[PDB]
């Protein structure tokens, strides 16, 4: 717009929450599909669904992590990461079934004198590799689901050797996308790159993806949010620089079925 | 009567258009991968091109064309010993799947979800095991499909082989390899090449061991099993047979693309194993 | 002779195949059909008919006329369950052998809404209010009215209308469920409780039996035909 | 004498109703294959065999 | 020449209709099994339901479909011995 | 019976054949499809998507997050190459494992125009001008800007627009090239150089990384489907 | 019920469109062969998944 | 429905016209071969001819008719030994070509360039090798097509035989000889019976040995290879089999004619060998 | 299944048969044809092209550039033959290896009119008159101009027009002749003589060579395709 | 989709044009049999490749 409007400057508003950004590289809509409610033609569960709307379909800001020369990368799972977030987590646990889209806004600012590139990826059914070489598909429910704090990637695969009392957890190696495939190709998946010299953040609008119209949000995680350093953090001359990466996410057009007593998971 | 017969998989790709010199404010070559998008550029955007009538097609690279080939998913071993032998007549029981072998699995795995009518072709080969000299009359195999819940056979000749309800294929040795078609039988709207979750929810209030289950594993018994046996009675001279199962995905559809399996498969899940994580070979930055 | 080329599957015998074949008894005078009453066109029709549930499968009651009788009493109000049951129509011992459960075991997959009807066989002078509940999977199986009350339920009031029907709505993640015990395709919990309490006057029996029946709603269907385990021929 | 019918199409290819052709070779009906073109009926004769038609919204016994 | 081609065994089952709250003199949930009949109830009669377009069919559960499978009814044993054998 | 005569090919099993066959599960109630996002119709669609190139496959960097990073510096102008690469999409170690290279290895022949996009991951305060070159086969592979400048190239100027795309035009003698290293179907050389030199102010990092991506142009196609060497099952 | 279609003709003999005839023998779609008559689609949903449509001649970032 | 049906290959040749005496300035008989042309003369030009209605045709001499015959291009040898034997189960690997044999090669070589759909027919014959007496159950062969670039088999039973993507033919012994069709698969607009050049350009500035390559040889691997094996497991009694491959060029076109091969073939190229250069026999100038 | 009955010839492999067969490479993107010069539609086209005859197949001249040269001289008139040749296009050593003879050996039967063209490679100052003869079978093969003159012939006069063509008309008892030496299907005799005598002035070569060429007339055809003896593979 | 053509009839029986019926079973042209319905052409490009068209009755060289 000769009037002023621009790709880099956006304003997102959901329920009682609003996000502003003066340095964005546009925004991405996974597979060109904007989140939507379950249609009658595609519906399964016959009971009147619970649609929290503004109470849950708003912006939740998770615990801010620190990016450094040493960082190999971070990972999160949806809905798992939002499981303890206000009215959204409450409605998710009270219902047998649930479906939801997301507006993922990854925030990470610095300075015209800093360097680095964060590869922000949205992966459908992001199944990760375990820490065991004597057994398989053994990663425990508690460890597979870190909740809000999420997990992290490792530059090296080090097998759990304690056969007696197994760590029973994931060993996601960075260059292999934590799942047996080459990172260089992760780009076939809905994503955006946070290149310090070009932009403050990454905005990904994710639709409800799955082999089913609606499923068990507590048993199954539809989307995986992977953040890896394509180009290592670097500043002026400081040998050990640091910058925060804040992750804010908002559930969308989300709905729930099969209402009963609240589900109290064994998360530890 | 006779019924005769928008962009088709076999339509000729776009023609290259004649392009001259340029001194403008338009910058096709310049861009910003950060946005998540790939520059839709073509030769004529960065160099002077001539006019070329394109005849080439993407016919063979289409989803159906890419998989339109019978692939080996398993090798079943059965036999027919001498009545006297102390050891039991060996009848085969195989849990149906595309993961026992690597080739077809890697191809299907280029994608998250899939949908398709399944064509199973059975190649049967037999042979003599003992430096004997006795012979054996032409064998007749019975390939029975046992769906999850149905009485799984415990003996090469027990009541279950009656197949009153289950689908059975009675194959005759030396004859054209057996073949049958199967519809999209998934309890879901599409097959899940990957399941980022569990079949059970570990409830605090309830004993640890109880709420436990395998990672990435849905229905303990997805599609039941293939129970194969040699119908013929025990023969003085022992004959061992092998049943090779060829699986071909037809009328197929696929969703959400993924990066191909870069390192040696290690079990039914995405798990990798130590010593196999270094696929790429040595090659210098400035060497052609 | 017309040039032909044989393809895979040739000369094979597919027990499920559907072809023509020579008639061993040509021109045979077939005996016509008579309008016989009670004709069935679809196995599902039988599944839609109310069949009595063997609820009390306890060590001593099982395999006897008693397993069908769920005993109640004029005793004081308690938030504890009269009877707990899993929504596994084909696998759960109490449902697996009912007309519905039996037909389900000839198939690999089941889908749709079921309906549980309870009949109060106590005396006319006996009043009471019961709470029939249905709790979709994923949480702690209800052991107290409090929890059961929170999910799909019906507060049954005993009177002239002898029976009360509770509809278990088709609520599932997958388009179809498996006719066997399976964590992934689990149906949830069906439980019954005392809303208030069975009250009776003097000169009247303080204990009575309630019969329970299960049948399929018009939205119900089954698929993938298969051999059942409910019958065999060892030998 | 060819009998042309419609296939209720399940999983469709990335490729309008599809048909299948059938022809009877034998003179005897018994020799013929199963059409599978069968009809459904309302369970009434079994689920509600009662003389006086019943209305679900109203009291069964009145 | 060519011959081309009421409720069919393979027709989609009845769609689930959107149902709201109720405070009436109508009692679907209440009945009397003694009469010999089975309560024709449906989810929307005892609970609040959403609108659902039903695609499922009873095709495979039809009388023909249920039995449309070759079943083993007997195993006959015969033989051909050496001329000499006494049996 | 209709007189027929069997021809060669009869009763044989062609893994690639395309015929009809009896259905093992007749009348089976198939579960309908739901409008699932991200549907693909042609493998080539995936080849048209930008995928990161493992350029620095050196002894110590290979098989680690580092192989993806091509390091530059504020050092003085030199006509020497920043990185040399052969136009063998399917065979060359640096291209063979990229989404494009991987799909190419399932096919015997490849044709059309490729496009190489380079992303400058250095600081905003850092300026510079690089020369991206493409030299069609038949001559001495460019080892100096002078030679590289003489063929198909693009002078990339670093600024607001983070990245620069160089299109490698479909220039070949044969209608199709082989998905393997072959003198006859050789594609030529892709090399990168310093047009001027990466310049940076004080208090700023004199060294930065540039990422590189490869994808196929709309005129691109593959043929003769085949089994790949990028995966195996020894045992 | 015969389905007549056109063969995209490759190497022509020293010998006008050529056709091939197809007929479905079975009642179940699954039993049917692969038509290979498939459709192409534009990569957009993957190569350009961005909210604001992009013009190649102009600055990606503005 | 039914579709029914300029000079045709099978049209009658031109009729001979009645010709009388001549005393003119016209000189048909006289000419000049130096110009590069051949005198279009006919009997009636140099002698008195009668009128003749010609019925003869060139039908059988047409390009298709001339090659419309299945020709043997190779004989592959495979086997199936006793498990015990120390030597490996012998599986065949043949590099596809029309030059291993002479007959068909000489015919195709009457021309520089060619174009055609290829029809491959496989005749399989087996036999016993040892003065033994043990027998063997009917064998099933697997003819796998391995295109240039794909994992070539190293063992009669290794992972490659899965043929997930490659085209394989599973032939059953005693049954009608196997047969498949293949399109015009050349990376060029036409097959080159002859290539007057090299696959590489020897660059001064670069080491001699590096720029070196075979004369007249293009793609080191034109069309990949045919990998054949016996699917059946090792049998106590050893059985050796032979696979004869018949090649027939259909829907064929040819360009730029050449003089037929006059002397014994010596390798894949035009090379001749000493002692074979004297084809023609002794016959005197003035002897009938 | 449709009732069919197999007839003789079933399952057999006729190397000359003409049937359809499954394609090993379905949907394969075939490379189009380019208008390449010199395209042939019929083997007979090649037979209609003038090809040099190896006339002098003598012990020392045979298998050398010399066999093609028929030497003449300014010597005195003689009724004796310059060269005698049998009309056996496919069998006669002097014709069997010419383009025409070679194609004829791939066929069992031949028919139609041939034409023999002779080129005078002597000096411009050299004059002369030769007699080219053709004598249909059944009589004493001509050994003297006298006899040769009595049958089909042409009196060639040497001048500006370097060459002279003699047409050997299709004169036979059978509709077709055999591509081998056969008394019954014999073609007759082709002989050449001195009508007057090759005359040359002083300071000029008294000896010169005449080249001879054979080709088929438009009325010419062949049949019954067969394997030739002109090439083999002993081993 | 049936293709009906004429057989050039050789030795006729003591028994009007005779025809033969052909039908294509496969989708790929390569799978098809040889029509043999081929065309002839004039040898000119080889027997008379000369720039200036030649008249047989007149002097080749003039
Ligand atoms: C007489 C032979 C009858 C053959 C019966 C075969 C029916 C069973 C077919 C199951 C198809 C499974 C295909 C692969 C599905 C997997 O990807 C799942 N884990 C994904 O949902
Ligand atoms: C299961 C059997 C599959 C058979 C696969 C065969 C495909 C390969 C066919 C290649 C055709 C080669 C024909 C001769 C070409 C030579 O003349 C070349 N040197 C000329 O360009
Ligand atoms: C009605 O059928 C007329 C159309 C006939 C189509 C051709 C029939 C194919 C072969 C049938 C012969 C019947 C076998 C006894
Ligand atoms: C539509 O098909 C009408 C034309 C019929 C042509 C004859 C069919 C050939 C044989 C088909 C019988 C079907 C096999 C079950
Ligand atoms: C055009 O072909 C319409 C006429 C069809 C005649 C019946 C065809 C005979 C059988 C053909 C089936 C094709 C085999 C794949």
């Amino acid at each position: 717009e000769a009037c002023g409007y621009s790709d880099r400057v956006l304003q997102l508003t959901l329920g009682n929450s609003t996000i502003t950004t003066q340095e964005a590289a546009n925004s991405v809509v996974a597979y060109g599909r904007w989140p939507e409610y379950l249609r009658d033609s595609e519906a399964n569960p016959v009971d009147q669904p619970t649609e929290p709307d503004v109470a849950a379909c708003r912006f939740y800001t998770l615990d801010t992590v620190s990016w450094t020369k040493e960082s190999r990368g971070w990972w999160w799972k949806l809905p798992d990461a939002l499981r303890d977030m206000g009215l959204f987590g409450q409605n998710m646990y009270y219902h047998y079934l649930g479906r939801s889209g997301y507006t993922v806004h990854v925030q990470c600012n610095a300075s015209k004198f800093h360097q680095g590139a964060l590869g922000v990826f949205a992966v459908p059914e992001m199944c990760l590799a375990g820490d065991s070489n004597t057994t398989t598909m053994h990663t425990s429910y508690q460890n597979a689901n870190p909740g809000e704090k999420g997990g992290t990637f490792t530059g090296t695969f080090t097998p759990d050797n304690n056969q007696t009392s197994p760590a029973r957890r994931f060993c996601p190696v960075d260059y292999l996308l934590g799942n047996g495939t080459l990172l260089g190709n992760a780009f076939v998946f809905p994503h955006q790159i946070i290149n310090l010299r070009t932009n403050n953040c990454a905005t990904l609008v994710l639709p409800y993806v799955n082999s089913l119209s609606i499923d068990s949000m507590v048993k199954h995680n539809n989307w995986g949010i992977a953040i890896l350093p394509l180009a290592p953090l670097n500043f002026a001359s400081e040998s050990s620089p640091e910058i925060p990466i804040t992750l804010t996410i908002a559930p969308m057009c989300c709905e729930f079925n099969g209402l009963r007593n609240i589900t109290l998971p064994r998360l530890q | 009567g006779s019924s005769s017969t928008a962009a088709t998989s076999r339509d000729a790709l776009p023609n290259t258009e004649a392009s001259g010199p340029t001194h403008s404010k338009e910058i096709p070559a310049l861009t910003a991968v950060e946005t998540g998008a790939t520059n839709p550029l073509v030769p004529s955007d960065t160099v002077q091109t001539r006019h070329v009538v394109q005849h080439r097609s993407r016919s063979e690279s289409s989803i159906e064309s890419f998989f339109a080939r019978g692939a080996c998913v398993t090798i079943m071993t059965v036999d027919n010993p001498a009545s006297t032998t102390n050891k039991d007549k060996l009848f085969a029981v195989w849990k149906i799947t595309y993961k026992d072998t690597v080739q077809l699995r890697r191809k299907l795995e280029f994608f998250t979800y899939s949908r398709f009518d399944m064509e199973l072709t059975f190649v049967v080969t037999a042979n003599f095991t003992e430096t004997n000299n006795g012979h054996a009359l032409n064998q007749v195999y019975q390939i029975m499909y046992v769906p999850p819940g149905a009485p799984v056979p415990e003996k090469w000749d027990d009541y279950t082989w009656q197949t009153s309800s289950n689908p059975s294929i009675f194959y005759t040795y030396g004859t054209a390899p057996a073949r049958i078609s199967v519809p999209y039988v998934g309890i879901s709207n599409a097959y899940s090449h990957f399941y980022d979750g569990f079949s059970k929810v570990p409830l605090k209030d309830q004993s640890a061991a109880l709420g436990d289950s395998l990672y990435g594993a849905a229905s303990l018994n997805d599609f039941g099993i293939l129970a194969v046996r040699v119908v013929n009675d025990h023969n003085p001279t022992k004959v061992t047979s092998k049943i090779r199962v060829y699986l071909k995905p037809k009328h197929i559809r696929v969703w959400c693309p993924r990066p191909p399996r870069a390192v040696a498969y290690y079990g039914p899940g995405v798990d990798y194993k130590d010593g196999t994580l270094t696929p790429l070979s040595t090659k210098d930055l400035t060497t052609y | 002779g017309l040039p032909v080329m044989n393809t895979p599957g040739s000369n094979q015998y597919l027990t499920a195949d559907n072809f023509q074949s020579p008639c061993a008894l040509p021109e045979f005078d077939v005996t016509p059909p008579i309008d016989i009453p009670g004709e069935v066109k679809n196995m599902m029709e039988l599944a839609e008919i109310d069949t009595m549930i063997p609820f009390d499968l306890s060590a001593t009651k099982k395999n006897t006329m008693e397993m069908y009788r769920v005993r109640l009493s004029d005793k004081p109000h308690t938030d504890d369950p009269i009877l707990c049951l899993s929504l596994s129509p084909a696998s759960d011992p109490r449902l697996s052998h009912t007309m519905l459960g039996e037909i389900l075991n000839y198939y690999t997959h089941w889908a749709g809404s079921l309906k549980f009807t309870f009949l109060f066989c106590g005396s006319m002078m006996a009043t009471g209010k019961l709470l029939v509940s249905y709790a979709p999977p994923g949480a702690d199986p209800p052991k107290k009215r409090k929890e059961a009350m929170l999910g799909t339920h019906v507060i049954w009031d005993i009177g002239l209308q002898s029976s009360c029907t509770m509809v278990v709505p088709w609520i599932s993640n997958t388009t179809y469920r498996q006719t066997i015990d399976d964590s992934f395709t689990e149906g949830g919990y069906i439980s019954v409780f005392y809303q208030t309490r069975i009250v009776v006057p003097l000169s009247t029996p303080r204990e009575m039996d309630i019969l329970g029946f299960v049948s399929a709603c018009n939205d119900f269907s089954v698929r993938l035909l298969r051999d059942t385990t409910h019958i065999e021929q060892k030998a | 004498g060819a009998q042309v019918s419609s296939q209720k199409v399940g999983a469709h290819e990335n490729s309008s109703t599809i048909n299948y052709t059938t022809i009877n070779y034998y003179r005897d009906s018994a020799s013929n294959a199963a059409s599978k073109q069968d009809f459904s009926q309302d369970p009434s004769k079994f689920t509600e065999p009662i003389k006086d038609v019943l209305i679900k919204t109203a009291p069964m016994l009145n």
